[PDB]
RNA sequence: AUAUGUUAAGUGGAAAAGGAUGUGGCGUUGCCCAGACAACUGGAGUGCG
RNA sequence: GGUUUGGCACCUCGAUGUCGGCUCAUCGCAUCCUGGGGCUGUAGUCGGUCCCAAGGGUUGGGCUGUUCGCCCAUUAAAGCGGUACGCGAGCUGGGUUCAGAACGUCGUGAGACGUUCGGUCCCUAUCCGUCGUGGGCGUAGGAAAUUUGAGAGGAGCUGUC
RNA sequence: GACGGGAUAAGUGCUGAAAGCAUCUAAGCAUGAAGCCCCCCUCAAGAUGAGAUUUCCCAACUUCGGUUAUAAGAUCCCUCA
């Protein structure tokens, strides 16, 4: 996935979600996820 | 919180004690799921059970919903039946079983071996469909998955345990 | 499971049935006597204690370490046996062996291919920087630095030794183990086992033959 | 050293120091002294009554 | 002139046992690291060992109150090159309880001539029991 | 000690552009009883292979 | 971030005396190898990126005083940095920077700044530190043996068939 | 330098609300590395918190309230590894 410092919903199948005090991107696509928000 | 407003409807074929704060039910397929209420109030009139909601602070709003959600899918879980099918795919592959102990010849050089539960239930059908029936909803969703991760299925050629309702997913190999 | 203890005697090598050849090392092993039995109903862990070689009973004038004094014998009167000269103990037994003194028997090793001897050393006394730890030594022709040790340390930030650094001193005499050795042939009427290989100590030194654990 | 033994007196009566050294200023005029702590170790029965007045106009 | 000075031979020192569950862990030991130095008495001087002995029974049941239990860790050395080494909070109730208030405690005591003498008057027991029922001790009730 | 509210990270007890359905206060809007938003059953129109 | 080239002139001119390689280390993670995953424009073998990870490992030579470097044969890999650009009361003195001499060049002149051949490297360890090994007294009587292990050290790699 | 065992990191999870759905989490649960704590080898009770188990020696005095000696046990001394 990518890590990177600036999470951003990318297209409309993608949402925001904290797991562990960590803003991560979950989406249905694999290339779509995205942690350290 | 509008899933902290339904109510169990106890179907007039459960037992339901209030057992201090714990929860003992008994029904007509599976019986003794012990469980913890941790300070919700439950009013069990006559086969019906209202949940008396505290005031604000969040705490006091997402344990409403959860704490009547765990026993909603007990006195349903304890009469009713499970989605808990299983699906293989591929050439050589097939699910034998031996005993109660499954036995998964899944394109390895080595056969799995997977150990079973308390109140739970290994069946196989005609080759390569495992189904898995239980009372605990834990247990029937645990086993769903450590059944699975012997071999995930693929995005070229689809061969691994799969379930049965789900798509995976597709590519070209070139 | 247990173990005897033994004399070292010396080195020499028989042959292997197929046309091999196995070098083999010479333990004697005499009269041992479990001298007690140290238990969990009595303080402590579980665990056997045996001897060897015994020594004489007792002398008025006694001189020396040839005669038994009046303490190391009647730890040796309980278990009514002569006074032994080498005692050790071994825990992780059975409870197979009595209290009371029976004789420890060579027999038990017949094919027993697990064992570990627990010599001590040879002792060296040789000191020195290189023969101890192996180190390198410089230019014996160009230079100067013929055999010593270098930098003890890095310099004026730390401006102390570490604990543990490399220098001479006594080598030689710390007990080793030797581990996953075999044995090729026991003996009746002279109390010999033959374990394949050398073992840590010099000769007539003292060796504890006891089952491995991996 | 004499502000601590007073401490360690007027707690076993359930009251501060603090709570001490401010009724011995406003309800009595009992005047400003820290060496007599030597009443609190010799007499016992003595500090007991400057407790009273104390509590009485605080 | 007028003061007093409590010597050896002035002072006796008697006993207390303190049942240590349910309670936090630095709340606990300041009312024990303020018996062992004696500030619950007058005739209270320095440069003498006044005080109390204080027993602590049940180290089993102390608490923690936010992520203490994960995050708080214990650094210790050995002066070889490479030697620190780290163990928490959570794996040290469970495997020594005898030693995580006693070193909660000894760190609350002064200048090491008497505070290694002051300190040495604490016993800390994991169980509910304590072989020092020949010496006569009472329940404290400490704030 | 006291009367009141805030913080859940050991922040307090090291620093930025940017990102963020963390949470508390003060205002403003548009739909909502024809019961509304969400799920839930049968017009060249929004991504797709 | 504080390793490069620098800026400031605060510490040492009654001494802080300067480069690389031998001998022996030791630490950081911004990881070269091995261990576990996530995407992949990943069919399979090979790869590419990014995240957790310091436990061990990290070759032998030719040319240069070499720092960089370039090449040759391998290998699982031939990691980048700090420790007075680690270490000269441990070694080297080839180098840079002494007196002799020569060229090129500049100077009317004594002489001078790029190369060249030669050119003394001192010390008996008082205290802290480290590696070994013995006396004294203490553990409430005085002695002979055998041991629990609080803690602290050691080891940790991997090829090919 | 073996093979294990217990707790974890990145990650993969199951049930589940805040937020009628969705959701690996906030309450509850599984799994997971040559790394961390043990396993294996060595030193270690000066660990002044100075531990433990077996065994040996135990009287004649004096008012000196405590001594002088012997016991069990080691040692100087000589023949040596």
């Amino acid at each position: 996935m990518k890590v990177r410092p600036s999470v951003k919903p990318i297209c409309e199948k993608c949402k925001v979600i904290k797991r562990k005090g960590k803003v991560m991107v979950i989406c249905e696509n694999p290339k779509h996820k995205q942690r350290q928000g | 919180s509008r899933v902290g407003k339904k109510i169990i409807d106890i179907p007039s074929d459960v037992t339901v004690t209030f057992d201090g704060n714990h929860v003992t039910v008994k029904g007509p397929k599976g019986e003794l799921s012990r469980t913890l209420n941790e300070r919700m109030t439950f009013k069990q009139e006559e086969n019906t059970i209202e949940v008396v909601r505290p005031s604000e602070s969040k705490e006091d709003r997402t344990n409403h919903g959860t704490t009547r959600a765990l026993l909603n899918n007990m006195v349903q879980g304890v009469s009713q039946g499970y989605v808990k099918v299983l699906e293989l795919v591929g050439v050589g592959y097939r699910a034998q079983m031996q005993g109660k102990d499954l036995i998964l010849n899944v394109g390895y050089s080595h056969p799995v071996e997977i150990k079973a539960e308390e109140n739970i239930t290994f069946s196989v059908e005609k080759n390569t469909v495992v189904k898995v029936e239980g009372i605990s909803k834990e247990q029937v969703g645990a086993l769903a998955s450590n059944i699975r991760s012997v071999r995930p299925p693929e995005p070229y050629k689809g061969k691994g345990i799969r379930y049965q309702g789900e798509y995976v997913r597709r590519k070209e190999g070139k | 499971t247990k173990g005897i203890l033994g004399r070292k005697i010396g080195m020499t090598q028989v042959f292997g049935e197929n046309g091999e050849l196995i070098p083999v090392t010479v333990v004697e092993a005499k009269e041992n006597v479990v001298l007690q039995k140290k238990t969990v109903e009595v303080d402590g862990y579980n665990a056997i204690q045996v001897g060897f070689e015994d020594k004489k009973a007792y002398k008025k004038d006694a001189k020396s370490n040839k005669y038994a004094n009046k303490p190391a014998e009647g730890h040796a009167k309980k278990a009514d046996a002569a006074p032994k000269r080498f005692i050790r103990e071994f825990r992780n037994v059975d409870v197979d062996a009595y209290e009371v003194g029976q004789e420890v028997s060579v027999d038990t090793f017949v094919a027993g291919d697990v064992i570990d001897v627990t010599g001590v050393s040879k002792g060296k006394g040789f000191q020195g920087a290189i023969k101890r730890h192996g180190q390198s030594r410089g230019p014996m022709s160009h230079g100067h630095f013929h055999r010593a040790p270098g930098s003890v340390g890095m310099a004026s930030d730390a401006s102390r030794v570490f604990k543990g650094q490399k220098m001479p001193g006594r080598m030689g005499g710390n007990t080793v183990t030797v581990q996953n050795l075999e044995v090729v042939q026991v003996d009746t009427e002279n109390k010999v086992i033959l374990v394949k290989g050398n073992v840590p100590g010099p000769k007539k030194g003292l060796v504890e033959i006891r089952t491995s654990i991996k | 050293l004499w502000i601590t033994r007073i401490n360690a007196a007027a707690r076993q009566h359930e009251m501060s120091y603090s709570r001490l050294m401010n009724g011995l200023k406003k309800a009595g005029i009992d005047i400003n002294r820290k060496m007599l702590s030597e009443i609190a170790i010799s007499d016992e029965k003595a500090f007991a009554q400057l407790v009273t007045k104390a509590k009485d106009a605080l | 002139r007028q003061t007093f000075m409590a010597n050896e031979s002035n002072i006796e020192r008697k006993w207390y046992v303190i049942d240590a569950e349910g309670q936090t862990l630095g709340r606990l030991s300041s009312e024990v690291a303020s018996i062992l130095r004696g500030k619950n008495k007058v005739t209270y001087t320095p440069h003498v060992d006044t005080g109390d002995y204080v027993i602590v029974i049940n180290a089993s049941k102390i608490e923690f109150t936010g992520n203490k239990e994960t995050d708080k860790v214990y650094y210790r050395h050995s002066n070889h090159p490479g030697g620190i080494k780290s163990i928490t909070a959570g794996e040290l109730r469970r495997t020594n309880p005898e030693r995580l208030i006693e070193n909660s405690i000894k760190g609350m005591l002064p200048s090491t001539r008497l505070g290694e003498k002051q300190g040495k008057k604490l016993f800390v027991y994991g169980g509910a029991e304590h072989p020092h029922a020949a010496q006569q001790p009472e329940n404290y009730e400490l704030r």
